[PDB]
RNA sequence: GGGCGUGUGGCGUAGUCGAGCGCGCUCCCUUGCAUGGGAGAGGUCUCCGGUUCGAUUCCGGACUCGUCCGCCA
RNA sequence: CAGUCAAGCGUUCAUAGCGACAUUGCUUUUUGAUUCUUCGAUGUCGGCUCUUCCUAUCAUACCGAAGCAGAAUUCGGUAAGCGUUGGAUUGUUCACCCACUAAUAGGGAACGUGAGCUGGGUUUAGACCGUCGUGAGACAGGUUAGUUUUACCCUACUGAUGAAUGUUACCGCAAUAGUAAUUGAACUUAGUACGAGAGGAACAGUUCAUUCGGAUAAUUGGUUUUUGCGGCUGUCUGAUCA
RNA sequence: UCUUAAGGUAGCCAAAUGCCUCGUCAUCUAAUUAGUGACGCGCAUGAAUGGAUUAACGAGAUUCCCACUGUCCCUAUCUAC
RNA sequence: UGAACAGCCUCUAGUUGAUAGAAUAAUGUAGAUAAGGGAAGUCGGCAAAAUAGAUCCGUAACUUCGGGAUAAGGAUUGGC
């Protein structure tokens, strides 16, 4: 099996679990569950929410 | 030979195989006529590989092939890529593309010396090209349409374009590429050719009906005989 | 008149009466076909339900567009403790059907299974099977009389069993007592096992083993009166109905002068016992063993039971059984496993299945993380965690 | 879908009955097409029949080239947008419904196609698969 | 749906079993408020079978058109 | 709707398929005829919903015949097990088109079904037009607006208890009653059999799908009084916290 | 030219007025007994029985389009009583 | 608060009356939410949804020149 990665908070994704969509631009998303996937359809930035590990990577959280 | 051979009941041979001068591959879920001409035409010499690309029957569209190098789309499992690395011999690189077309047969049309590519792929995509296949590169398209691979077979010998391709385009092309180039039509006058046909130095494979005019033109700008 | 468009028919005639069951544990109507050349064996076995689980495997069909690729599929787990083997009972075929003529029980019995006699236990001078274990402490002579009365007679054997109920994380406290019939060798070779096995335990792997096709007979989920919409499947009445809209409109003609019994109306729904065949075994998983949820692939040393446990169960520290897909009957329900009664090939019951990886993430919520290991190296440490 | 098959297709959760309207991907000059019916589709009574992806429809195009508007032509369904579910249990969509135009055999009326097409699409047609720029 | 009748040249129209006239225009002759005259072309008689010796004609079938009568509370 | 006879049609040939002139029947899903029951009222269109029955079988199963070479088709037998659709117009039944499908067969059950619905039509009282009439008014002529009541009783049906079988508990047997699965596509057989060619099968095998049914909730989606967490408006607790 | 007192003028129309009738042609739709625009030997239109036209207005009648949605495919769930 | 004797909250004043208790089946009455599609439902978009205040831009045919018109169609809005 292959574990991917959350395409807004950086989670990993076990297989069956989830969801993914593709774009009209033909970009792949992968959303571990409908909370991250519902953030990114209201457009958060994930540089914003306070969760994600793109958040705590630009704040040096945990070092 | 243009052979003729069908998939299941399908007179398009580029579509479910990709044949090079070093190798061959063909669908798993194929008849035994379909292999039994690739058997028969390439020998013991050439390796025939049945391979899925991605989970999908059609490799051909998904793969764009070199006799230095092959291209695979980033969906690829890690299982057959090992299959193929294991089956094809040691000189073929095998890589990865990570490209958002993702579709490289449809992308890319290419032979052992020059490639012809979708004017809009990314320049990683390029310089990868040019790596693993040692191939040097334009950007171009063939009277308007973008998926040169669709719409053009290439080989060393020569080339088979659209139909509908304005005569300008078809010196252009030429001089870019260094061979001639023959406007025509393949599988009963179907329009994708690429898609249409395989073709390598001393062997091409055509649907059924393709017509007897049509193969000749295949033999005279492949130089088959 | 005639009706103006055909349709079919809402629901299935055959499992009526839609009332509850009269038990809890489910009936076997009906064992195995015997022969007698193989081995004494047990034809079924008893299980409590515990949840379910998805596995990845890779899928072997020669034909099929998933040939050799990996596939998700959701499994069920049955919790089973080894069962206990007390007593034995001989049937006789008379013109009336089957008929038992003695049953000769195990000299101890445990307090678990003694208090399936009782309504009251706690207030009780718990005076069960005492005298006859003072028939029993004799030499013989009360003892083999019997049994070789089901030597001399009784065409079927089937051996009384309980479960450990005390070894699973339910509050039962009173085990489970059923029949189950014996499949091998004669008559003196079933009841001489019966003998030798009585006190004694049973295994789970003893009867099933992997790549099994068998079937699960268990009560169903129970719902209490439900109206005629969800119980018969019927389409609602648009939206200005007067008088409700969740019925059925014509419940019969004029002629003949009587609700028909094909006509759906509302009831109980749920609660009945149901016999579901063809379900395949995965696992036949030990529970004196770690590395459970391991298979060949991921080789983690991880137990069956999810992170924070089986919700509404607990823990599966038992033996269990993972088999393919869903049984009837929720969680913490007696479930009556049973060998198939026709041997099916089918290109489907005679797949070998490996299983790659078993998912263990918390059920209570979206799990993204299998062990506490892992959870713990992606997190980094915490401020409870000094 | 039926005649022109290339194999065959597992069950895809139904996203488009009768009367929807989804975008159209090719280069033919249409804008839309308009969803009267679905080839191979069963009988029940008051059930639309519905398509998925990979689907051979029949269409009229509403929006478009007045050659095309006013006539009934096969179409065949290349994007969803209703999530369904494949047999390695991913769960995925695209963002609009779209299709393509084809003759009852199956060969795309047009030459390329716009945007990404599924892989249960493009396994199931090859003219399809010829023609996309993408397949995911 | 059924009944009854109808079908001719580019147009209108005459036909007892043995396709004519008029109108359109082809040509020629003839002359304000533009005529007349003379030779022209023009049909598978709605179509298909049988009778006769030969059916526009008699009969049978089909097509087409036009009339008349028709559901419920 | 079904027979009997057979002058003929069918290149030839009554009966493969039909069949004139005659003649024997069946049915009560047509419309009449009659007035037996109901006028101290049995709710008269159509649709929606739902069950069951009939066979005079549209499809599916197995067969017989052909003016059956193959493919397609036609006639007939056992057969009611199983299914028989989505729409535009119209209040409609009916009809007529579009389209899918294996097929889009015909009917009954107080012209099934209004204390099941609806009220578009018809069928009160308002109003307009046309025709008729001096007029009041008339018109299965057209148009528009017009209250759809009651079940808590008995039976029936669906589910639920329960006295009495010395008491109580556990494990069982099985009389009887019900019953369920259905249809298609693709690959291959095979461009094979057959055929002069055009064309072009079938059995076995494999992978899926349609309709139906019984469960189930690992995953995905839905639902939110977990008023669980966060945010926001207005006001009130002097502010802050809450 | 008859008949009669005089013979339907200007306009309008399958109109809320047309039996036949689901009139014929065009348009609208995949498909329209609906709608609109034309045509008129109009069963039985028509001039203060008022005719034709008409901006604005209408809890009036009818058709189409965009947006919108549990009206529907096909149902599910929650709260109070 | 706000344009406002709108709606919502509060002060003075006045009530705290309407048989209650326990559970949370079906069918109701009233209030709601729904993936994908968007009137395919129906005699008929019935019912519901969508729009909404204010500022700025922009506004057609037709007309009795007064209107149509908030036509249609876009953008913005907090706190400091
Ligand atoms: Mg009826
Ligand atoms: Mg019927
Ligand atoms: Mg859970
Ligand atoms: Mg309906």
């Amino acid at each position: 099996m292959k574990v991917e990665i959350d395409s807004f908070s950086g989670a990993k994704i076990y297989p069956g679990r989830g969801t993914l969509f593709v774009r009209g631009d033909s970009k792949i998303f992968r959303f571990q569950n409908s909370k991250s996937a519902s953030l990114f359809k209201q457009r958060k930035n994930p540089r914003r929410i306070a969760w994600t590990v793109l958040f705590r990577k630009h704040h040096k959280k945990g070092i | 030979m243009a052979t003729r051979t069908q998939f299941e009941n399908s007179n398009e041979i580029g579509v479910f195989s990709k044949l090079t001068n070093t190798y061959c591959l063909v669908a798993v879920g194929g008849s035994e006529n379909f292999y039994s001409a690739f058997e028969a035409e390439l020998g013991d010499a050439i390796p025939i590989v049945h391979t899925t690309i991605a989970g999908t029957r059609i490799i051909g569209r998904m793969t764009a092939g070199n006799r230095r190098g092959l291209l695979v789309p980033t969906q690829t499992t890690d299982q057959e890529l090992q299959h193929l690395r294991n089956s094809l011999p040691d000189s073929v690189k095998i890589q990865r593309v990570e490209e958002r077309l993702s579709a490289l047969g449809n992308v890319i049309c290419c032979n052992d010396y020059v490639a012809l590519v979708h004017p809009d792929i990314d320049r990683e995509t390029e310089e990868l090209i040019s790596d693993v296949l040692g191939v040097e590169v334009f950007r171009q398209t063939i009277s308007g349409n973008i998926l040169v691979g669709s719409y053009c077979s290439l080989s060393n010998q020569g080339g088979l374009v659209h139909p509908q391709t304005s005569v300008q385009d078809q010196e252009e092309l030429s001089s870019l590429l260094q061979v001639p180039l023959v406007a025509g039509t393949v599988n009963r006058g179907s329009s994708v050719v690429g898609a249409g046909m395989v073709v390598n130095d001393y062997l091409a494979v055509t649907g059924l009906d393709t017509t007897a005019p049509e193969l000749s033109v295949i033999e005279s700008i492949f130089r088959l005989q | 008149s005639h009706r103006k468009y055909e349709a079919p028919r809402h629901g299935h005639l055959g499992f009526l009466p839609r009332k509850r069951a009269a038990s809890i544990r489910a009936r076997v109507k009906a064992f195995p076909k015997d022969d007698r050349s193989k081995p004494v064996a047990l034809t079924s076995f008893l299980g409590y339900k515990a949840g379910m689980t998805t596995i990845v495997r890779d899928l072997d069909r020669p034909g099929s567009k998933f040939h050799k690729r990996e596939v998700v599929e959701a499994v069920t787990v049955v919790d089973t403790p080894p069962v206990v083997v007390v007593g034995v009972v001989g049937y006789v075929e008379t013109p009336r059907g089957l008929r038992s003529l003695t049953t000769v029980w195990a000299e101890h019995l445990s307090d678990e299974v003694k208090r399936r006699f009782y309504k009251n236990w706690y207030k009780s001078k718990k005076k069960a099977f005492t005298k006859y274990s003072a028939k029993y402490a004799q030499d013989g002579a009360g003892i083999e009389r019997e049994l070789a009365r089901i030597k001399k007679y009784a065409s079927v054997v089937r051996v009384l069993v309980h479960t450990q109920i005390r070894k699973t994380p339910l509050a039962q406290k009173k085990a489970h007592l059923a029949e189950i019939q014996l499949n091998g060798g004669s008559i003196s070779e079933k009841v001489d096992w019966a003998r030798e096995h009585f006190e004694k335990t049973v295994a789970v792997d003893s009867v099933f083993e992997q790549n099994e096709m068998i079937d699960a007979i268990a009560v169903t989920k129970g719902h209490g009166f439900e109206g005629v919409t969800h119980r018969w499947g019927t389409k609602k009445l648009p939206r200005k109905t007067h008088r409700g809209l969740r019925k059925v409109a014509c419940i019969g003609a004029w002629h003949p002068a009587h609700v028909m019994w094909s006509v759906a109306r509302a009831g109980q729904r749920g609660y009945h016992s149901r016999t579901s065949i063809n379900h395949k075994i995965y696992r036949v998983g030990k529970g004196d063993d770690e590395a459970n949820g391991a298979t060949s692939f991921d080789r983690t040393k991880k137990t069956i039971t999810p992170m924070g446990g089986f919700v509404h169960y607990g823990e599966i520290k038992n033996d269990f059984i993972m088999v393919k897909g869903c049984i009837p009957g929720n969680r913490k329900r007696i479930v009556t496993l049973r060998k198939s009664l026709y041997t099916n090939t089918s290109r489907k019951a005679l797949e070998e299945v490996s299983l790659k990886w078993i998912d263990t993430a918390s059920k209570f919520g979206k799990g993204r993380f299998q062990t506490p290991a892992e959870k713990h190296a992606f997190m980094g440490t915490l401020k409870k965690d000094l | 879908s039926g005649n022109g098959a290339q194999g065959t297709k597992f069950r895809i959760s139904l996203g488009l009955p009768v009367g929807a309207i989804m975008n159209c991907a090719d280069n033919s000059g249409a804008r839309n097409l308009y969803i009267i019916a679905v080839k191979g589709s069963g009988s029940r009574l008051n059930r639309l029949p519905a398509a998925s992806l990979g689907d051979m429809v029949m269409a009229t195009v509403k929006k478009g080239k007045p050659e095309l508007r006013k006539k009934v032509m096969p179409a065949i369904v290349v994007r969803q947008a209703k999530s369904w579910r494949r047999r390695d249990g991913v769960f995925l969509y695209f963002e609009d419904n779209a299709g393509v135009i084809a003759n009852p055999k199956g060969e795309m009326k047009g030459s390329a196609i716009t945007g990404p097409v599924g892989k249960e699409c493009a396994d199931l047609w090859p003219r399809v698969a010829s023609n996309s720029g993408v397949v995911v």
